[PDB]
RNA sequence: AACGAGGAAUUCCUAGUAAGCGCAAGUCAUCAGCUUGCGUUGAUUACGUCCCUGCCCUUCACAC
């Protein structure tokens, strides 16, 4: 059983490279990573770590500050980029952040053969704290999934930024090692240590 | 120190490892497996590094009584590792086992 | 007269005028092919329509886009909007309306901005 | 660990100023500051009288 | 072991401290069981919370 | 809203209350309309958890 | 909807054209003998075909997938599809 | 002080 | 037959600062330090020299003793652990000022000069070396938590709390972490100053302990604990 | 000599907002020790609560 929708080879007068045609076949991030196999391991974070709709580039110019929970619909890569641009000096500079993210994904593919987007999602899942404290003395409280995603992105980006503030390492590579360690769950990553501290302080004052 | 650069991009340094205080003469990647990197030092220990985790070695082969300047990985037997020292002995190790003592 | 349709895309001050006419998939932006559009990092953004509906449909039309105003990013968004609207308009005028519906559904499935202007008009609160 | 001595000026007064090594430099700084005050105060008073 | 409970209702007029919302959750493992918990972040019905303890009952936090 | 906040463990306490109020016929008719509205509201809100319980003693009290 | 016309060939190929422009869109190749009947439901979702090979195939027009395949004892000769009830009668060779 | 619902629990 | 390090030359241990957060460290926080300035010149208020003045400000003269802060800041920097480059000091002034002390500094031994530094320190917000290469004493933005190492254990000195063995406590504690101690430099008062930061409180001996001896005692154990000698 | 991002306290701020960038004009008052316009790049966090702090309001069916 065969279904045929194209009876003539498609050659355009304007030369089009082959890689963009392989992108015609499937939508891939930076035309290098597929969204097909990524899944959020933790059930709770599903519906709040959006990876289903595939995007070529993180830039979308969407409207995600109009309603209360529109942010969840944002692609996770774009939220990570937007969190990358901070400390004033970087403010307004999204394209530089997108470049950093492209480089970081490449580095992650290098040091680890896994699909990098899977590493990003695993880091965001592992690092997001599950209980917090509120000042009354402190009392333990639970944490909403959106606020967990927010802390995950913020902790990862802040840890990476502080790691390479006055180090030979650049933002791209330090972010790469941060995401990789978070996805492993190892205690080296700033984000995991901060999350463990928050959860343990909650545990003491439950 | 052992430095891993992106070939054809000399500016970027991907990973820097402080293998040992002594000189590090031989640094070879593993042919079958991409991630594991081997290093040989005049410290006479041929540490087996991993690119993902640089802080500690995955395995630390030892036993050579002289400078180690030759490391070889046997094709089709990724577990096996072959090292040669100026002792006059070629030591063969198995990474699948605990290691640290030549087979 | 050769069949031709005209469309406009707008983003901030950037405005793009697209003429889509019967042709051979000769697509140009400001008198140059798409592949040279800059900045490089956002080039795939301009490729978003081409890849979505498939290059086979463009194989029978030529697109001329002339863009003025705005900055780099707004220029790119104007280009992609103009290309999408021109493609749909030509498919409506001189091709079956079924393909028109298919094109609109694919585009509005990916990102509605390709078809409707994104005007962040002020709202007092 | 290396050990270094603190630097400080006994009987420090923040209202009083950093001791300057060069007396001419200190003295001219005193004169410029006096000039700026008196120009501002005279300039202020002239305007009010004119008004 | 950590349980997953989906909120079914966001209680109102609870007099909780600012930014803490008192909610009623039903466990995913046992849809019948329900417990009342306190949530720190923005919460809406049908989202899932990770309960570390299923024994404690929420109390108004002033 | 006050009844809505109530955990289930107090609802069984609340149902045990209405049972005891039923014996004293004077109170029952003094506050019959109030007992009805609260009782039926408690049952509607957390119906699902109530039925799932297999406690026979609860069954008799509802009888 | 009056937008698609299906033509069944004697060599087993089912072609789909567009009525308003007359431009070929898709082509289904399941039967190896002549196709003697084609029909599409009211919803334009499920398509059914029958051929002298005695085989009836079930296609999903929207996704262009073969839902299932059914073999009968004898060659099929003609088909009528009742859109309201989703029943279709085959005049077999026996 | 205690709010509606909370008083009923202590009662 | 493990080989030797390539170079056996003695190397000064790196100076540990708030910027480095990963390295194992002992932190001693002299909470409730009574360091306050007022113009007469400006003078660090003293429990004895300025008793009439402080009455005018209405603050009780009992809690007007920076000498305890002096003594503790003397013993801590002078302990071997500091010489081993594993000890860093923070001071929380009662008014609410958080001062970080670089391990490098050598405070004057006579109290009078130390008063000279602090009044300078509070006003200029920083002190520089004689050779003018590093800032030994600097004021920093609260809260202390952010400057503290990421993975860190926090305790306090509570007389009422159970007695513990400091050497035992440190050994049992995890490795990559670091330890803080919040010693209340104030003479007498309720031991809740660091409660919001800390998680547990511990005791060092059944007899009462002054701040200085408490720090030195806690310091001594860590040195045996980490083999500092 | 001074200095390497600025202590305590205090103020402001919710989408084309905060923040970064330049280009023009100087429009009878104000402004050039500057003021006002124009476009470019453009986020994070909340959008709930009356728990604290203030201000304010109240005491023609059916059903209640």
């Amino acid at each position: 059983f065969e279904v045929v929708e194209e009876f003539t080879p498609v050659v355009l007068a304007t030369p089009i490279p082959e890689e963009v045609q392989q992108a015609q076949t499937e939508i891939k991030l930076f035309n290098k990573w597929s969204f097909e196999e990524v899944e959020v391991k933790d059930a709770s974070l599903v519906d709040y770590v959006q990876v289903r709709q595939p995007i070529f580039v993180a830039h979308t110019a969407g409207r995600y500050a109009n309603k209360r929970f529109r942010k969840a619909q944002c692609p996770i890569i774009e939220r990570l980029t937007n969190s990358l641009m901070m400390n004033g000096r970087n403010n307004g500079k999204k394209l530089k952040a997108v470049r950093i993210i492209k480089h970081t994904l490449d580095i992650i593919n290098v040091l680890t053969d896994q699909n990098p987007i899977q590493v990003v999602v695993d880091a965001i899942t592992n690092t997001g704290p599950r209980e917090d404290t509120t000042r009354v003395r402190r009392q333990a409280v639970d944490v909403s999934p959106l606020r967990r995603v927010n802390q995950a992105i913020a902790l990862l980006t802040i840890g990476a930024r502080e790691a390479a503030f006055r180090n030979i390492k650049t933002i791209a590579e330090t972010l790469a090692e941060e995401l990789i360690n978070a996805a492993k769950g190892s205690s080296t990553s700033y984000a995991i240590k901060k999350k463990d501290e928050l959860e343990r302080v909650a545990k003491s004052n439950r | 120190l052992v430095s891993v650069y992106d070939s054809y991009n000399p500016r970027t340094i991907l990973l820097s490892i402080n293998a040992s205080t002594h000189p590090t003469h031989v640094t070879k990647f593993h042919t079958q497996d991409n991630k594991i990197l081997a290093t040989a030092s005049d410290d006479r220990v041929t540490r087996l590094w991993d690119i993902s985790n640089a802080y500690e070695p995955q395995l630390e082969l030892t036993g050579a009584t002289d400078y180690v300047r030759t490391l070889s990985f046997i094709p089709a037997a990724p577990h096996l590792v072959a090292t040669g020292s100026y002792d006059g002995l070629i030591r063969l190790y198995d990474t699948r086992s605990s290691g640290s003592t030549p087979i | 007269a050769v069949p031709s349709v005209q469309t406009f895309g707008k983003k901030k001050s950037a405005t793009a005028v697209a003429h889509v006419k019967a042709g051979k998939g000769l697509i140009k932006v400001n008198g140059s092919p798409i592949t040279l559009v800059e900045p490089e990092i956002l080039r795939f953004k301009v490729y978003e329509p081409l890849l979505l509906v498939g290059l086979d449909k463009f194989s029978n039309i030529d697109i001329r886009v002339r863009v003025t105003g705005g900055g780099h990013v707004s220029q790119v968004y104007a280009i992609r909007q103009a290309i999408a609207k021109g493609l749909v308009a030509y498919h409506q005028k001189y091709v079956d309306e079924q393909s028109k519906n298919e094109l609109k559904k694919a585009f509005t499935s990916y990102d509605r901005t390709l078809l409707i202007a994104d005007s962040r008009r002020p709202e007092p609160k | 660990i290396p050990t270094h001595a603190p630097k400080y000026e006994e009987n420090f007064n923040p209202d009083k100023k950093s001791y300057d090594p060069d007396r001419t430099r200190s003295e001219i700084n005193k004169m410029k500051a006096q000039l700026k005050k008196e120009r501002k105060f005279t300039m202020k008073e002239i305007r009010k009288d004119a008004k | 072991p950590v349980t997953l409970a989906k909120v079914i209702k966001v209680l109102g007029r609870t007099g909780s401290r600012g930014g803490v919302t008192q909610v009623r959750v039903e466990f995913l493992e046992d849809t019948s069981r329900t417990i009342v918990r306190n949530v720190k972040g923005p919460v809406r019905e049908n989202d899932i919370l990770v309960l570390m303890e299923s024994e404690r009952e929420a109390r108004r936090l002033r | 809203d006050a009844l809505m906040v109530m955990p289930f463990s107090y609802v069984l306490k609340f149902l045990k209350f209405i049972d005891t109020v039923m014996q004293n016929k004077t109170l029952l008719h003094s506050h019959l309309p109030l007992i009805c509205k609260n009782l039926f509201f408690i049952i509607k809100f957390n119906h699902k958890e109530l039925v799932s319980q297999k406690n026979e003693e609860l069954k008799l009290q509802i009888n | 909807c009056g937008n698609f016309g299906f033509i069944g060939s004697s060599n087993g190929s089912i072609t789909i054209y567009n009525m308003q422009s007359g431009i070929l869109r898709k082509k289904y190749k399941l039967h190896k003998r002549a196709v003697t009947g084609i029909s599409l439901d009211g919803m334009n979702r499920k398509m059914v075909s029958c051929g002298l090979d005695g085989i009836v195939g079930f296609y999903d027009f929207n996704k262009s997938t073969l839902l299932g395949k059914l073999k009968l004892d004898a060659p099929i000769t003609a088909m009528v599809y009742h859109r309201s009830s989703d029943l279709f009668a085959l005049a077999l060779d026996d | 002080s205690l709010k509606a619902g909370e008083r009923l629990m202590e009662a | 037959q493990k080989a030797l390090p390539a170079s056996l030359v003695p190397q000064a241990p790196p100076v540990l600062t708030s910027k480095d957060k990963i390295t194992k460290r002992m932190i001693v926080v002299l909470a409730m330090a009574s360091l306050e300035t007022h113009k007469i010149k400006y003078v660090l208020l003293n429990c004895d020299d300025h008793q009439g003045l402080l009455k005018k400000m209405g603050r009780d003269i009992s809690e007007a003793r920076p000498d305890i802060t002096h003594q503790c800041l003397l013993t801590l920097l002078d302990s071997p652990i500091n010489k081993a480059g594993k000890l860093q000091v923070y001071i929380q002034t009662s008014r609410g000022i958080l001062i970080e002390v670089n391990p490098t500094v050598r405070i004057p031994r006579t109290f009078k000069r130390f008063s000279g530094l602090m009044v300078q320190l509070l006003h200029k917000l920083s002190i520089r070396s004689v050779n003018s290469e590093e800032k030994l004493l600097k004021v920093i933005k609260n809260p202390i938590t952010d400057h503290l190492p990421t993975k860190c254990r926090k305790v306090t000195l509570s007389f009422d709390a159970p007695v513990i063995r400091v050497q035992d406590y440190i050994e049992k504690l995890d490795d990559d972490e670091s330890i803080c101690v919040f010693v209340g430099a104030m003479a007498r008062g309720k031991d809740n100053f660091a409660d919001e930061y800390v998680d547990e409180k511990v005791g060092l001996s059944n007899y009462p302990l002054s701040a200085s001896v408490a720090c030195s005692k806690f310091c001594h154990g860590a040195e045996d604990a980490w083999n500092i000698l």
